[PDB]
C-alpha cells in the first residue's frame, strides 16, 4: 500500500 | 517500536492552494541520538508528489528538511489514497554505507514507522 517516494 | 526521530509536523502535512501549481511543504526530521539513522519516505500516491530527499541518512545530532512537493496532478487515477505518507527509520549499522542491503536485512523490530496524513486547504 505504501510505495517509495520519488524525487 | 518507538520512533527515535523527531518529526515536524508529526501527523499532518498541510498543503495550501492554488492547486494548479506545485505546493511545497516541509517535513523536518531530527535525530536526537548518538547514532546515524537511515530513513525512507513513502506515500500511497508516489506519482502525485516529488519528495527531496526521499531517503538517506541523518547524522547523529542533526536535522534534515525534506521538501514534499504536491504536483498539480498525475495520470494515475488508480492510485488509492492521495493523502497518506510514512517515514520509515532504522539505525545505520556501524560499518555500513550500502543502505540498500541494510534495509532488506532488517528485522521488523528494527524498523520505526511514522504515518502522516495530507490535508489540502
Amino acid at each position: 500500500s505504501f510505495f517509495s517516494a520519488t524525487e | 517500536v518507538e520512533q527515535v526521530l523527531s518529526l515536524e509536523p508529526q501527523h499532518e502535512l498541510k498543503f495550501r492552494g492554488p492547486f494548479t501549481d506545485v505546493v511545497t511543504t516541509n517535513l523536518k526530521l531530527g535525530n536526537p541520538t548518538d547514532r546515524n539513522v537511515c530513513f525512507k519516505v513513502k506515500t500511497t500516491v508516489p506519482r502525485r508528489y516529488c519528495v527531496r530527499p526521499n531517503s538517506g541518512v541523518i547524522d547523529a545530532g542533526a536535522s534534515l528538511n525534506v521538501s514534499v512537493m504536491l504536483q498539480p496532478f498525475d495520470y494515475d487515477p488508480n492510485e488509492k489514497s492521495k493523502h497518506k505518507f510514512m517515514v520509515q527509520s532504522m539505525f545505520a549499522p556501524p560499518d555500513t554505507s550500502d543502505m540498500e542491503a541494510v534495509w532488506k536485512e532488517a528485522k521488523p523490530e528494527d524498523l520505526m514507522d511514522s504515518k502522516l496524513r495530507c490535508v489540502f486547504e
